[PDB]
RNA sequence: UGGAAGUCGGAAUCCGCUAAGGACUGUGUAACAACUCACCUGCCGAAUGUACUAGCCCUGAAAAUGGAUGGCGCUCAAGCGU
């Protein structure tokens, strides 16, 4: 069955600018500006109402109709990122060897860099480079906590996932060796 | 001057009920020997039966009481022969108890019952007796409960 | 796992004997108003039936207790009926005759002491004298190569007959429990045995569709009784010794005579 | 599996005349054997097959049932 | 009796009721009844263990 | 649709009720209507409502129905044609949201006095306004979270540590004890569960319930009662204020 | 602000609606009438 | 699995064997004198194996 | 270490901070993983997987049928034969197999 | 102090019962929990029994 | 049962209050506690759920020189049905 018409709606807040041209969505807000290329998905964009963006698919199958929900959630995440932002709090815990975390900002590339030392007494220095637009700070309110903030949810969550996966324990019982850096909180900056 | 209430399970006529009680009443200043003596004195009516004992503790002395439970009342009303707990195990409470005794047990347990009337109280006691495994009036407690619903047996009101 | 005591006139349960962990497979009532039970929890228990209380508990067997037998079952089954074919006039005389028959059958060294033999699935029997020995068995009867199904004292109390699943019936001394002789000739497991009134003969009914009458003094197969088309489940010898009744899977009663 | 980077030996869809003839002969033998087994078959079969009836999503099933009642009543009146 | 002791013990107590997460075995099987018998049994067991040791050393 | 969520089958004793529960509620209400002089409508909005058992036990001579709102409305009768008694359709306009019916033979002033003197302290639900700021102190986390003094308190169970971490407390396990930061209460600030005037969400109310901190109360607000003799409904204080449908 | 908790922790996710691509073809009252007619037919 | 987790006890060496009723401080004494991690709790039969 | 030392470690220190959520996510991914295994395994491994899944489905259907039907010997034997393992127990003088395949002398 | 849940008579009886296992050995009775109750605070007939 | 409070086991599995709640579905404790599921109520809003059947697709077992719908290649076909 091909469905003749299907549509979705995305509300836009008052202080948010949205510009779509050739399925290239640019969303600007108080916190910055984001872009996303959605040219791989067949969708007709329109302005159905003042402050509401309409998404239409004509003569589409169930798969094509279902893709519009993903497009809606992606654009809503961009809007939330430029309005409130995204923040991931991570905790690093240890048993014997204290994990040393150093955060620097590379001046030439403009990206943050996280260096991890003394992970279960290892002599190697782990280096993980954040996605651009993601800021990392060592928290002062809580013990052994990093805070990753940004406008792109995908970039923030992927940077958190890279830091989590760089400190992997190998050839040890994970019921006994509990050392690592884990995502402890997800939310908005505002 | 603070009053503490401690509920435990004890066997009547035994001093060893304080064995699991002494580690927590020791710091409270209570003497386990006299606490067990008071427990045995309170539970001398309930020889061989697992009963619930309430301890009220204030100024480092304990007052003992026996909280009545439906299972203990039914097993006491069964009037089984005296037995040795250590040598005779895996017993079954298969004797018969009268409906008047069931109604008296329900009247005793009215202070715990949330039911509206003695019919519901007697039905709760009959269900407890059915779980125990005894008979009522030579018949099944479930059958007498069904008869009380169907109206053949009249339960007095209050 | 219970034994209930019923009053026959009213149909009311007076006592319930509980404490067994398995099915109570056999019950006897002795002349001292003691109830003996054997159960599948490898236990043989003695109860006072007036109070309904447990007096003795024996846990010597290693598997299911199949059968129990008393030294005075032959006179306890018949009470005051005996060879005279006449009954006493009054109930007191009848009770006195029954009591004196029980005492004559149950006297051990001048005092009344009922002896109990228990046949189990651990290939063994045990002999108990609760009056004189208590919880210590008189003897352990060994020699069967398979489970023992039925066991019975002789009417004179000198012999014990046991039927086993090893195709054999064995004879034992009823005093010290020593093995005497083996009655060989059955080809399927022997299910039941029964004594004659004069303690000369034992009839055994087996799974091999046959009854066999054995002379115990010569230790020989006196008579062979075929005719059942299927397995034999129940065998009885009459108290006056006139008839032997058998029944089983062939759905027909068979009475045998001399 | 690493099929894309290191494919294995291909499975040929090109037939051989010997295999084609053998498959045709076995198909003919199988249909003859099925005819023989259906002839010799002792399985019970009904004289009248179980008819499935009228579908529920057909919008005029009620009018069809009305017509069936009316026709049966008319046939009973005529007979 | 020896040809059936193992099957008899397994029939009396299955493996799952003896050891494991669902075991119900609480009382062990002992070759001694009293403390004096246990002391004599331990002395005889130590003597037999030692004697087996010198016999194996000599062999 | 081959791609679908596999429904779990429940191997549990209790089944779904269905239409027979609705018919039983209909029959119970329609058979308790003629036996009682007054029918109160009460509301308990955004409350835990487990103290209605105590209310039922106290008012043993009365009958309390706490079923579905539309089911009770159809049991009473929404229109004057289908109403069971004279004027119950005038009582049905109060049945919006979480409501209950109270069939009684007592005096209306007695019922109002009982429900005005009924006082109970209850755990807050989501959406309520926090009356005060709750802060778990740094160091060993105790059972009450600092409401009682720590000398009178007991350490919290070590099985609650993953639940506290999931609810957002940055707690850790030190030698078998749940601690907020360090065992000596260093290098970590206290955890503010809620602030005064802040609308509580379900995470904060779950944290307060696990720390046994009650920030609300259980109030039963009477909207109006119907009398069988008069045949008319009397409007009360909460009845004049609450929306009707 | 949202009061409920989301199971996977993505609190920014919107309150989704059910995926019903055939929504709006038939009305509720017509479906009630069809329910009555189908029940009588059965 | 139980044999793998069993402690190693040499029967022919210098040994201090602590015994008595439950809840009398045996595990507390062993924790005080040795490095063994045996639990100390106020309920009876906290220690259910040889340490 | 001695006795239940891993259980003691879990009591004293807990587990990894992501263990519960990762176990939940893996249990949630089991459906996609089972479909991928059904559509992508090859050969004898695929045949054994399909057979063992067929066995699981049969056992699950039996369990569901028993849970639906929760709310609803043969030959006479004596007492001493009860609770034992007993067999079920179900002119032209023709044998059960009157004709078999003939064997030639070279075979 | 009998805070273990068992009487001093029971402890002495257990010691006397397991005394035959102590043959050819080295026995020390350690009175624990001296911060709670001293040996001098006992009944002198208890003290005579311990002695 | 040393301990076993729905949740190591064996067997029973009833009643009240009910809107509904198992003499308990799992996590958990030494035992409790605590959490959770079944079931019920409030919010929301219109179509769903299960089991089978028929099409096409994937798997449903393969060795060994490099190769075959005849080859190129073909994806609203240059495949399949009419
Ligand atoms: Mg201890």
């Amino acid at each position: 069955m091909r469905y003749i018409h299907s549509e979705e709606t995305i509300p836009v807040p008052e202080n948010v600018k949205v510009s779509i041209k050739s399925r290239l969505v640019t969303v600007e807000g108080p916190r910055g500006k984001l872009q996303k290329d959605l040219s791989h998905i067949a969708v007709n964009f329109s302005v159905v109402k003042k402050g509401v963006i309409g998404l239409e698919i004509h003569h589409g199958s169930r798969k094509d109709v279902a893709a519009l929900r993903t497009v809606r959630t992606i654009i809503n995440n961009m809007i939330i990122g430029v309005t409130k932002g995204f923040k991931y709090k991570m905790r690093y815990v240890y048993a014997h060897f204290p994990i040393n975390v150093n955060v620097e900002k590379n001046a030439e590339t403009g990206c943050y860099e996280v260096e991890i030392r003394n992970f279960i007494g290892e002599k190697i220095v782990r280096k993980v480079v954040m996605a651009p637009g993601v800021e990392v700070e060592i928290s002062k309110a809580q013990k052994d906590e990093l805070i990753l903030s940004g406008n792109s949810l995908e970039a923030v969550s992927q940077s958190a996932a890279d830091i989590q996966q760089i400190c992997k324990v190998r050839n040890k019982d994970i019921r006994k060796f509990l050392d690592g850096i884990y995502v402890s909180e997800k939310g908005n900056i505002v | 001057n603070e009053i503490k209430i401690i509920h435990l399970r004890a066997t009547g006529g035994e001093v060893g009920a304080s064995s699991a009680l002494a580690p927590k009443i020791g710091p409270l200043g209570l003497s386990p020997k006299k606490v067990g003596e008071d427990i045995a004195k309170a539970t001398a009516d309930w020889k061989g039966l697992r009963v619930t004992v309430r301890l009220t503790i204030q100024n480092r002395q304990a007052q003992v009481s026996v909280v009545p439970t439906a299972s203990a009342l039914i097993i006491r009303a069964l009037k089984e022969p005296p037995r040795d707990r250590k040598k005779e195990k895996n017993i079954k409470h298969n004797k018969s108890v009268s409906l008047d005794e069931i109604i008296e047990i329900a009247r005793t347990m009215r202070f715990k019952s949330f039911s509206k009337d003695l019919k519901g109280g007697v039905k709760e006691i009959l269900g407890t007796a059915f779980s125990v495994g005894c008979q009522v009036d030579g018949k099944s407690p479930k059958a007498i409960s069904d008869a009380i619903e169907a109206g053949e047996i009249d339960i007095p009101d209050e | 796992c219970t034994v209930r005591i019923w009053l026959v006139n009213t149909g009311r349960t007076e006592h319930v004997l509980s404490g067994h962990k398995g099915s109570v497979s056999c019950v006897k009532w002795g002349g001292t108003d003691l109830i003996y039970t054997g159960s599948h929890d490898r236990s043989v228990r003695v109860w006072d039936a007036v109070k309904g209380t447990l007096v003795h508990n024996f846990t010597a067997h290693g598997h299911w207790v199949n059968h129990i037998a008393l030294s005075s079952d032959h006179v306890l089954r018949t009470a005051y009926h005996d060879h005279t074919k006449e009954v006493p006039g009054t109930e007191e005389e009848r009770r006195a005759k029954a009591k004196e028959r029980f005492e004559k059958a149950a006297k051990i060294k001048g005092k009344v002491a009922e002896r109990l033999v228990s046949a189990s699935d651990d290939f063994t029997m045990y002999l108990w004298d609760p009056t004189n020995n208590g919880s210590k068995p008189v003897a352990r009867l060994l020699g069967h190569q398979n489970k023992v199904n039925h066991v019975q004292f002789s009417p004179d109390g000198t012999l014990i007959a046991s039927a086993g699943w090893d195709n054999s019936t064995k004879l034992w001394n009823a005093r010290d429990g020593k093995f005497i002789k083996n009655l060989r000739g059955h080809v399927a497991p022997v299910y039941q045995c029964a004594w004659s009134a004069d303690s000369r003969l034992v009839v055994t009914g087996s799974k091999d569709c046959t009854l066999k009458v054995w002379n115990v003094r010569t230790g020989k197969l006196a008579m062979d009784l075929p005719g059942h088309e299927d397995e034999v489940y129940a065998v009885d010898w009459a108290a006056d010794g006139e008839l032997v009744a058998s029944g089983g899977k062939d759905k027909a009663v068979r009475t045998w005579r001399n | 599996a690493g099929t894309i980077n290191k494919p294995k030996k291909p499975t040929s869809k090109r037939k051989t005349t010997r295999l084609r003839a053998k498959i045709s002969k076995r198909a003919a033998e199988k249909k003859r054997k099925e005819r023989k087994l259906a002839r010799k078959n002792p399985e019970w079969r009904s004289k009248l097959k179980k008819d499935p009836g009228i579908p529920n999503l057909f919008p005029y099933k009620e009018r069809l049932l009305q017509q069936i009642e009316e026709e049966r009543i008319r046939r009973k009146e005529e007979l | 009796l020896k040809k059936h002791q193992a099957k008899m013990t397994i029939e009396r107590e299955p493996f799952s009721e003896t050891f494991g997460p669902k075991a119900q075995r609480k009382r062990p099987k002992l070759s001694f009844n009293t403390v004096d018998e246990l002391a004599g049994y331990s002395e005889q067991s130590l003597d037999s263990y030692h004697a087996r040791l010198e016999e194996k050393k000599l062999l | 649709p081959k791609s679908k969520r596999a429904r779990v089958y429940h191997l549990t004793q209790v089944n779904k009720k269905g239409r027979e529960a609705k018919e039983r509620l209909f029959s119970n209400i329609r058979e308790t209507i003629p036996k009682y002089q007054h029918c109160f409508v009460f509301s308990v909005d955004n409350m835990r409502n487990n103290y209605l058992k105590d209310v039922r036990h106290e008012l043993n001579d009365c009958r309390i129905f706490f079923g579905k709102t539309k089911l009770m409305a159809r049991a009473l009768g929404t229109t004057p044609e289908e109403e069971q008694a004279d004027g119950l359709h005038r009582l049905t306009r109060y049945l919006t949201g979480t409501v209950g019916l109270l069939f009684t033979n007592r005096d209306p002033a007695d019922i109002e006095s009982y429900f005005s003197n009924l006082s109970q302290v209850d755990f807050a639900r989501a959406g309520t306004v926090a009356p005060r700021t709750v802060t778990v102190p740094p160091g060993i986390v105790y059972s009450t979270g600092g409401e009682v003094p720590p000398e009178h308190d007991v350490p919290v169970s070590h099985t609650l540590e993953p639940e506290l971490r999931r609810l957002g407390m940055p707690v850790r396990m030190i030698k078998g004890k749940v601690c907020l930061g360090d065992e000596k209460g260093e290098a970590s600030e206290g955890y503010t569960i809620c602030k005064e005037g802040e609308v509580l969400d379900s995470r904060q109310t779950r944290l307060l319930k696990l720390f046994s901190i009650c920030l609300s109360e259980f109030k039963v607000s009477l909207l109006g009662y119907w009398s069988s003799a008069s045949g008319e409904v009397t409007e009360l204080e909460a009845g004049k204020t609450r929306p009707k449908r | 602000k949202n009061l409920g908790m989301r199971k996977n922790g993505q609190v920014w996710l919107p309150a989704k609606k059910a995926f019903r691509p055939t929504k709006g073809l038939t009305s509720w009252e017509l479906r009630v009438k069809k329910r009555q007619e189908q029940a009588a037919m059965k | 699995q139980h044999l793998a987790r069993l402690p190693d006890i040499n029967p022919t060496t210098r040994t201090l064997l602590v015994a008595g009723f439950p809840n009398v401080g045996k595990s507390s004494f062993v924790r005080s004198v040795t490095r063994a991690d045996t639990p100390v709790e106020p309920y009876a039969f906290t220690t259910k194996s040889l340490f | 270490p001695q006795n239940e030392y891993i259980e003691r470690h879990r009591k004293l220190h807990g587990r990894r901070l992501d263990a519960e959520e990762r176990a939940r996510k893996k249990a949630a991914r089991e459906g996609h993983k089972n479909s991928e295994n059904a559509q992508n395994l090859r050969g004898l491994r695929a045949k054994l997987y399909a057979k063992q899944r067929h066995a699981q489905k049969i056992q699950m259907r039996k369990a569901i049928k028993q849970h639906e039907e929760r709310n609803v010997p043969s030959d006479p034997i004596p007492s001493y034969l009860l609770d034992r393992a007993n067999p079920t127990t179900a002119a032209r003088f023709s044998v059960p197999i009157p004709k078999v395949r003939g064997i030639s002398e070279e075979e | 102090s009998e805070q273990c849940g068992f009487s001093l008579k029971a402890q002495i009886n257990l010691f006397k019962s397991i005394k035959p296992l102590f043959a050819n050995k080295m026995v020390f009775i350690v009175l624990n929990k001296m911060d709670i109750k001293k040996f001098e605070e006992l009944d002198p007939e208890m003290q005579q029994e311990i002695n």
